[PDB]
């Protein structure tokens, strides 16, 4: 049950896995994780308000278990960074819904045979493991050197 | 013998022969040349039935 | 589907005059005031038949709008004797026609059921 | 419980799952020991393969109905199914689609209290393949060797702890069922090779596998317990334990 | 109005095209099937039903049409 | 009236339509037939057995038509 | 009648069509049982017999739209 | 007017003529598909696919053509 | 006036028919791709690509009829 944004290369066209995210969660502990700005898909690779939806509907007939968990795991400490309206927003709706969220947080490690996802709270260096059930992640970008050794980017990776 | 065909209304000739050479003889310049299968009987059915994402069950 | 179906065709010949019956009684006298105006535009030969619709474009669109133009001329086409009446005008046969052979056709349309007045 | 039973006394736990060509029933029930020929009625009565039919098939088949009545007194059939085949069968008359209208919710209702009132099967190849692979059992049980003492597998009655499966906690669903679908027993087994017996304890329930709306495995072993005796040795296994078992995975909640 | 209906039960009448087309279709899909078949005969299993499931959708065509003439044809 | 009666009778003989696609279609499945049994004649009876299929298909629809003709020639 | 008779005697006209159809489906499928003919000429006789008994085949529409031609003609 | 509207209801049957093409064009697709399936049955997935999503596009067409059937029928 | 009117709403319906040979074009264009695609797997990105690209300019023919129809339609 672990997902991401991005499908692998060694998928086929017969595989659909990426659909099941939303529907594929009759029960347990759910982990939205969003890595480290700078990272790709800041806006359109957020799908906690449709699966909101959808989950609110399995509540009501009981295809989803009453005792599970949803919190976005967001590394940064706000979601939009240059946009405070939207950003504004969007706390301001997650907690209309009823959505938790945990900040300063990202996801370190995930364990494929008994369902472990090691989390660490880089403000306070505390990691934390916990059990999940269906587990969606923002693929985390990486600065490349070859541009930082040649005297280009600034600071955080980019482009200056 | 030939009682208990009929009573169990086993009346394919040569169902419960192993070899039916009565069969064989009568056959031989039959199209779809073909022997009843051993213990044949006329009432068994076993037909089978399924549907699946194509049509005509393919 | 079939009770659905069933219940709505019901439904529709109880009910349905409720919205449709104004566009019935609007075709009604729809369909009479083209009728008329056919009559006041249209080629109507010693007998009541439209012979020569094809006459103007007004007169093609006349004959199309009526109710009654397509059987005047098919009952008159029908009417064998009449064709071979008109097969002997064709050929130079002609002469004046009394009020009774004006209605030959109207004769015809009452054999076959019709109900035609003015014999 | 085996809800279909007849007077036969042989296979009690096959009785409805074998499929006998016979062209009508046998004149007396299968006989326990050889008996004598004024024990039994030549010619037997005018009338008797019908009376067959109706104490062999049909009384057993209604004594299943009763035995398992308690789980479609549901609102959904008791009020809903005959209330909507009386809102049509007043138009009855009017045409026909009144009349289909009136008697599907009739045949939905035999549907789901037919499939409700069986005797419940679970995948018993499944289970044992997997008390064969365990060698602790394989130790003193073995298929070639195996035989049964007891059988006993049914559902259970109302609604769980609502704690243990707050599920079923839920008005929609209870609109639908009045039990859980969950079946609870146990398996009295013997090994003539070794001497050893054991009682393989097992509760179930339906989950969902692998996809979004339908069920995958509608008799799940949540919990697997066998105590097994020999001659001066109790060893207890536990196959799989409910505590680990019920944190990764929750029942289905059938409706209709 | 009276021709109006003249037309209607005509377009009905159109509605036999695709079924000339359908049995020309046919005899094609199933005159490949045969060479298909003659080339490698050994996958009979998986050329015979891409043969029907094409025959379905072939026929859907058809019948679709029909519902389509009935349908203007009282509507 | 009469006229409808004159289209009824036009929209029958446009049923002869398919029956001549289907003449042409059974042209062609039967020339792949040869071509695919000059192929590989050793698999005759498989390669014919879906001759036959397909053709009773295509004469089905041939059929067909005719239903609908005289259908909307009597209704 | 007589105006419809004469829209009965076009349909007739109609049946000729096929007449068309069926003729150039038969050179189809001689050219493919010649070229057929060539690539195997072992079982020529085979071919020859499923190459009559094809156009059977193709005359079978033929006879069945005159039957219908003439039947609407008087029907 | 009522000759528009016959036009209108005239153009509606006219739509069938690509649901006739459309059944041709489907067998021509899957003939093909059985062949390149004959010649290299690895490729399953990949002429299946490929195949499928050709029909996917004609379906457009069909659906394109009966759009504007209702279309004008209305506008 | 109304009689033109008639004929603007006739050739609108003429834009089926590149709309049905377009559905043909289309099963004989992934036909060819099917069978060459079998026979060359290895490059199935170039044929694939070119395969869209003529079914693109298919419907740009396409586009136009359907062009050309509104602007006879109101000019
Ligand atoms: C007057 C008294 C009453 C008489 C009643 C009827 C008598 C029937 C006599 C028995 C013959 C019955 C014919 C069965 C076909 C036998 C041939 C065969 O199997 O084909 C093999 C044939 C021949 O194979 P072959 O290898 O054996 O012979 C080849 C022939 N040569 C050598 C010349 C090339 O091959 C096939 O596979 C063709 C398959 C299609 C067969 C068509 C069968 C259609 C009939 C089945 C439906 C009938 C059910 C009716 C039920 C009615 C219910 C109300
Ligand atoms: C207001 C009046 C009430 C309505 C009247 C309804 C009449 C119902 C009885 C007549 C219908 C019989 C149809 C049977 C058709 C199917 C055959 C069959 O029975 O299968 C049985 C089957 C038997 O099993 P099986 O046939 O499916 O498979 C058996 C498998 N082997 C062979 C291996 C064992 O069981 C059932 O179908 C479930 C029980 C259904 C019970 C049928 C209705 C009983 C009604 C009882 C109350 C009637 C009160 C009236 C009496 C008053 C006093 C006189
Ligand atoms: N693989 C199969 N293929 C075709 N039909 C099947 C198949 N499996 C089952 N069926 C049909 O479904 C019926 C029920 O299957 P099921 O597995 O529940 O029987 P079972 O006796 O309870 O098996 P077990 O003893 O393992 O519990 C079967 O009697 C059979 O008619
Ligand atoms: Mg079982």
């Amino acid at each position: 049950p672990v997902y991401a944004n991005r499908d692998p290369e060694t998928w086929r066209s017969a595989q659909h896995k990426y659909s099941k995210y939303i529907s594929n969660f009759k029960s347990g502990d759910g982990y939205f994780c969003i890595p480290e700005y700078p990272y790709a898909g800041e806006v359109e690779c957020f799908n906690f308000f449709v699966s909101d939806e959808v989950w609110k509907w399995a509540q009501h007939h009981g295809a989803l278990s009453p005792k599970h968990t949803f919190t976005i795991v967001n590394a940064n400490e706000k979601f939009v960074h240059y946009c405070d309206s939207a950003d504004a927003f969007i706390k301001e709706r997650l907690e209309k819904r009823g959505i938790r969220v945990e900040y300063n947080t990202k996801l370190l490690e995930v364990h494929q045979d008994g369902q472990k996802a090691t989390f660490i709270n880089t403000k306070t260096g505390e990691k934390s493991v916990r059990d999940y059930n269906n587990l969606y992640s923002i693929v985390p970008s990486k600065r490349q050197e070859f541009l930082d050794k040649a005297g280009l980017t600034n600071g955080n990776g980019l482009l200056n | 013998e030939l009682e208990e065909l009929t009573e169990t209304h086993n009346y394919i000739p040569g169902a419960k022969d192993d070899v039916n050479l009565r069969g064989y003889l009568a056959t031989q310049f039959a199209w779809g040349k073909k022997v009843i299968s051993f213990y044949r009987h006329p009432a068994d059915d076993f037909k089978c039935a399924k549907a699946t994402k194509n049509m005509l069950g393919r | 589907g079939f009770g659905c179906f069933s219940i709505i065709n019901y439904l529709y010949g109880r009910y349905g005059y409720i919205i449709n019956e104004s566009s019935q009684k609007r075709a009604a006298q729809d369909l009479l005031d083209n009728d008329m105006a056919a009559d006041k535009i249209l080629f109507k030969n010693r007998v009541g038949a439209p012979t020569r619709p094809l006459r103007s474009l007004d007169d093609m669109m006349a004959f199309l709008s009526g109710s009654a133009t397509y059987d005047q001329l098919a009952d008159y086409a029908s009417y064998n004797h009449a064709m071979d009446v008109n097969q002997d005008q064709q050929a130079g046969l002609d002469s004046w026609m009394s009020e009774k052979d004006k209605n030959m056709v109207k004769y015809y349309q009452r054999s076959l059921g019709k109900k035609v007045e003015g014999i | 419980q085996m809800g279909f039973s007849s007077d036969n006394p042989y296979n009690k736990r096959w009785e409805y799952k074998w499929k006998h060509s016979y062209y009508t029933y046998p004149r007396d029930y299968e006989h326990t020991e050889v008996r004598k020929p004024q024990d039994s009625k030549d010619v037997p009565p005018i009338y008797f393969a019908y009376y067959k039919d109706f104490v062999d098939r049909w009384l057993p088949g209604m004594n299943m109905w009763w035995q398992r009545r308690h789980r479609i007194f549901d609102k959904f059939n008791v009020y809903f199914l005959p209330g909507m085949s009386l809102f049509f069968y007043q138009f009855a008359d009017l045409a026909l689609g009144f009349k289909i209208m009136a008697a599907f919710p009739l045949f939905l209702a035999y549907t789901r209290i037919r499939d409700k009132t069986l005797d419940p099967d679970f995948k018993e190849t499944y289970l044992r393949d997997m008390i064969y692979q365990n060698p602790e059992i394989t130790k003193y049980f073995n298929e070639e060797t195996i035989h049964v003492l007891d059988y006993e597998f049914e559902y259970l009655p109302g609604y769980l702890c609502p704690e243990k499966f707050p599920e079923y906690q839920n008005k929609t669903w209870q609109f639908f069922n009045t039990d859980t679908a969950q079946a609870e027993g146990f398996f009295k087994f013997g090994d003539v090779e070794s001497g050893a017996t054991m009682t393989l304890k097992f509760k179930t329930m339906p989950i969902p596998g692998k996809f979004r709306y339908q069920v995958g495995e509608p008799f799940y072993f949540y919990d697997l317990r066998a105590e097994i005796k020999c001659d001066g040795v109790y060893k207890e296994v536990v196959l799989v334990d409910e505590k680990e078992s019920l944190k990764k995975i929750r029942p289905f909640l059938f409706l209709i | 109005m009276l021709l109006v209906k003249a037309v209607k039960v005509l377009v009905m009448g159109g509605c036999m095209l695709p079924i000339a087309f359908g049995a020309l279709g046919t005899g094609v899909l199933f005159a490949g099937f045969n060479v298909a078949l003659s080339r490698n005969p050994e996958e009979t299993e998986s050329l015979f039903n891409n043969t029907l499931m094409g025959f379905a959708l072939i026929e859907t065509f058809i019948f679709m049409s029909i519902g389509l003439g009935f349908f203007v044809l009282f509507a």
